[PDB]
This record gives structure tokens, C-alpha cells and sequence, in this order.
């Protein structure tokens, strides 16, 4: 998983990612991190490197993002991590049907959309899944989101790292009616 | 059939490495090659004394070379190789 | 695994029934093909003095409109299948202590007891239940069995799709206590 090797000497990185390509995944590489850039760095599509490697990694991790703007146009993305990023709410375009892992970890999440989560219902691949550490919302709007999570427990990673975000606690702890009084 | 228990191989021309790019490359020129032929026997590993004619044989490998000559550009001394290739393998009757 | 050669001729089942114990599946499945019938009394458990047998389950799930009731409680119970009836009642004193999954598939969920939820514990053993087609209704009692259940999210394996005659869907959606 680690014999790595240079970008296929082009100059489509972007500036601050000093990416890769990793062929026995067939996965090109970006590894934008450490706020490389504050917006969410362009993606160079797979047509590079010989046109292989279909999939596409995103690292972006310890960066100022607040908006997501993937789209459905970037559906080569197979991974996207936003670790510790400053990301209030989530567009229903910014997650790509065809990804198959995110994780946003230790983010600012707070929200959801029914809309955004209309891929809850089964995508191309399996969505595996660990937001974590984030203060989330806490109403009957979120209780939705709370039977949400609970149906699909197994493509999210854990339970008890979610927190309510007045009062950090495992949602398995609410019904919809608690929270709906 | 034939006496001898020869079997078509082909050879890949010896394929130029670029390790100076450290980044993957098209295996595509790894994918397609010209390549020559040649012959050898299996026979026993050509051992075989070519048992359905019993006069006393033993399977041989046969060779062929190939006479370029030019003379130099430079107008050097003239240049000649004889590159040889295993070609045939071939039954001989042999004495006691 | 293998079955009937693994099981040896002491049937404990009728021979209405195809038991059979498999031994790396520590088990014996009833496989019995009579639905609506009486409960089939697979009680006793040939231990054959090893593992591969100490564990029984239920076959045509259709047996008996009427739950079988499991009196014995015995610990070779382990995997309870129960389909295409209209069960309306569950004696905790049925449910076995070493019985590990059950189901309620097809059958009508009416307001069960709370016994039933303090008669297993997950802390002794692991429970996990089917729950689906289960058409009989709500009510504040039942609401307190359907909040449990969500409670014991994990425990109710289908917790997703248990649904009743006055919620017109999942139970779980609904849990006004305002109505029964
Ligand atoms: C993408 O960029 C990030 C930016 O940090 C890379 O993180 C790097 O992770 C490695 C692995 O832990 C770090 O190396 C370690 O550094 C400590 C510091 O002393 C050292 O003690 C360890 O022995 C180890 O060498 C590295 O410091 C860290 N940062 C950088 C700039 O490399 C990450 O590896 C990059 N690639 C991927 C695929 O994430
Ligand atoms: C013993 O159990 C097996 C599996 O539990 C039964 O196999 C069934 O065979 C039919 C024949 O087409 C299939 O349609 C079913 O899907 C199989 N499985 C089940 C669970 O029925 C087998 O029939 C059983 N034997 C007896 C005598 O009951
Ligand atoms: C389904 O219902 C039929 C009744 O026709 C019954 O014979 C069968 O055993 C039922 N299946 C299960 C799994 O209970």
C-alpha cells in the first residue's frame, strides 16, 4: 500500500499538494494538506497519467476549508477526508455519488440535509463513513438525522464519537421522541 | 509429425529502460513486441535418439548466422557480423 | 456441514420433521416441513458428548399459529425462526436464557409484555429479533414496548422497518405518547 512514486512528471499539481500516483490501487494521489490552500484545490482528472488510474484520492486535512464545492462533474473522486477543516453545513452536491470514503474528522459539522443524505440510499460503491468529533446540531430536525445514522449504522465507523453539540453525548442515547419531547 | 520434438519459441527484443523517469510508464511497449523466433528441442531436452526411426540417432541443434557487412561511414575498416540463431533441430545417423 | 449422517437415528424430532445435527455448526436444525401444525417437539438435544451438538433451530417457521412454547427453556435453543403466522402472544418463560436470535417475520405484533424485555438480558447474552410485517396495532403500552425497542436500537435488529396498523408506518417515527 505504500510504493509510491512522482506524479508522471507533470506540472498539474497544484502548488502546495505535492501529490503522487499509486498504481496498485490505480489511484492518482493529491495530498494537498497542512492548509496547502484555503479553497478546496482544483482536480487534475485521471485523463493525466497516461489516462489511467481512474480513481482519484483527495487528502486535504488540517486546512481553512468552509465550502465544499465538489460537484457531480468530479465523479472520479474515490476518497476525500477534510480532516480538521472549518466546514459549518454541507451542500448536497459537495459529496459525489461515486465516492466511496469520506471522513471529515474533527470538523466544524453541525447540520444535514435530507437532500445531501438522499444518498443514503445506496450509492456506486459503499459510502464508508467516521465524522467524529464535531459539535452537531441537537432538534427534531436533527432527530431525522439521528434515525438516519441509526438505520445505516454500519457504513458509519462509530456512534459514540458523535456528540450533540450543547451537550456532547451518543446519540444512541435519543430516541426521536426524547429529542421530540 | 517429425523426428525431433521441436517447439517454436519467441525471443523479445531486449527492451530499453528509461530509470531516469522514477514515474510509471505505458507498459503498452511491454504489451506489444516483435520479438524473433527460433527453434530448440525438448526431446529429452534434445536427448531423444529420434526413437520411431531405430537406425542409431541422436536429435542435434542447428544453427544459422546471418552475414551483414558494410563498410564504415567514417570509411573506417569494413564492418562485418555474423549474428548466429539456433534455427533448426535435426535427426542424424550416427556410426557404432 | 453435514446432516442426518452427523445425526444419529435417536430423532428427537417426528418424522414429520427432517432434524439433523451439524457439526461444526454445533447445531441441530428442526428443518421440519409442516406449517400450522402442533409445536414440534424437538426438546430433547443428543448431546453426542461434544460441542457440535448443544444447539437447535426451527425450520418451516410456519409450525403453529401460536408460538411454540418453549417451557423448557432449554439451552440448546439458540436460533428461534418464526414466519407466515399470526402469533399474538409470547410467554417469557418460553424463551430459552441461551437463545441467541429470533424472529417475528410475518406474525402480528400486538401489545407484548415488558417481561419479555426484563426476562433477556444483553449483558448475560447478546439478542437480536426480527420484526417485520407486523401488522397489529399501537398503543401506550406498546408505545413503551416500540420506545424500548428503540432504546435497545442495537437489540432490534430490524428496528427500521416494524411498522403498525395506526402508524401507517415504522414504529419508531411515531412515539407520541400523547396517543395510544
Ligand atoms: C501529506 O502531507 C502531510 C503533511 O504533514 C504528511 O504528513 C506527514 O506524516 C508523516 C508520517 O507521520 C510525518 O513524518 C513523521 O514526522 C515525525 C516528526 O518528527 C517523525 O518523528 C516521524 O518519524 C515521521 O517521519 C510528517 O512529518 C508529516 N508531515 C509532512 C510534511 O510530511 C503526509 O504524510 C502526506 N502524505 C499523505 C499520504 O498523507
Ligand atoms: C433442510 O433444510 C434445507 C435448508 O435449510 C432445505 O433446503 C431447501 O430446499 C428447497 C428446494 O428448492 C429450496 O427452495 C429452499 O430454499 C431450501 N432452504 C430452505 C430453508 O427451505 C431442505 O428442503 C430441508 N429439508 C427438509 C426435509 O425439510
Ligand atoms: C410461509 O407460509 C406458508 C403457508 O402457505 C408456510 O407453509 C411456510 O412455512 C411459511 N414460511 C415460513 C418461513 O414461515
Amino acid at each position: 500500500k505504500d510504493l509510491l512514486c512522482d506524479f508522471e512528471s507533470a506540472d498539474d499539481c497544484p502548488k502546495d499538494c505535492q501529490c503522487a500516483m499509486r498504481l496498485l490501487d490505480h489511484t492518482v494521489i493529491v495530498n494537498c494538506s497542512g492548509r496547502g490552500l484555503t479553497e478546496f484545490p482544483d482536480l487534475p482528472i485521471p485523463s493525466q497519467l497516461h489516462e489511467d488510474f481512474n480513481a482519484l484520492e483527495v487528502h486535504v486535512e488540517n486546512n481553512r476549508l468552509t465550502k465544499l464545492p465538489n460537484l457531480t462533474k468530479h465523479n472520479e473522486i474515490t476518497q476525500l477526508y477534510a480532516r480538521n477543516n472549518s466546514i459549518q453545513n454541507l451542500l448536497p452536491h459537495n459529496i459525489p455519488s461515486k465516492l466511496r470514503i469520506i471522513d471529515l474528522s474533527q470538523n466544524l459539522l453541525k447540520m444535514i440535509d435530507d437532500s445531501t443524505l438522499a444518498q443514503i440510499n445506496r450509492s456506486s460503491h459503499l459510502e464508508t463513513i467516521r465524522l467524529s468529533q464535531n459539535q452537531w446540531l441537537c432538534d427534531c430536525p436533527a432527530s431525522s438525522f439521528l434515525i438516519f445514522v441509526q438505520q445505516n449504522s454500519r457504513l458509519i465507523s462509530d456512534m459514540s464519537a458523535i456528540r450533540c453539540h450543547p451537550s456532547g453525548k451518543s446519540l444512541d442515547s435519543i430516541t426521536v421522541n426524547e429529542l421530540c419531547f | 509429425p517429425f523426428l525431433c520434438e521441436s517447439e517454436q519459441l519467441l525471443i523479445h527484443p531486449k527492451e530499453e529502460l528509461s530509470r531516469n523517469n522514477s514515474m510509471v510508464w505505458i507498459v503498452n511497449t511491454k504489451d506489444y513486441k516483435q520479438g524473433v523466433r527460433i527453434e530448440k528441442c525438448l526431446k529429452r531436452q534434445l536427448g531423444k535418439p529420434c526413437n520411431f526411426c531405430d537406425a542409431d540417432t541422436e536429435c542435434k541443434q542447428l544453427f544459422h548466422y546471418r552475414t551483414l557487412v558494410a563498410v564504415d561511414k567514417v570509411t573506417k575498416k569494413p564492418y562485418k557480423e555474423q549474428v548466429l540463431l539456433p534455427s533448426c533441430c535435426k535427426c542424424a545417423k550416427i556410426l557404432s
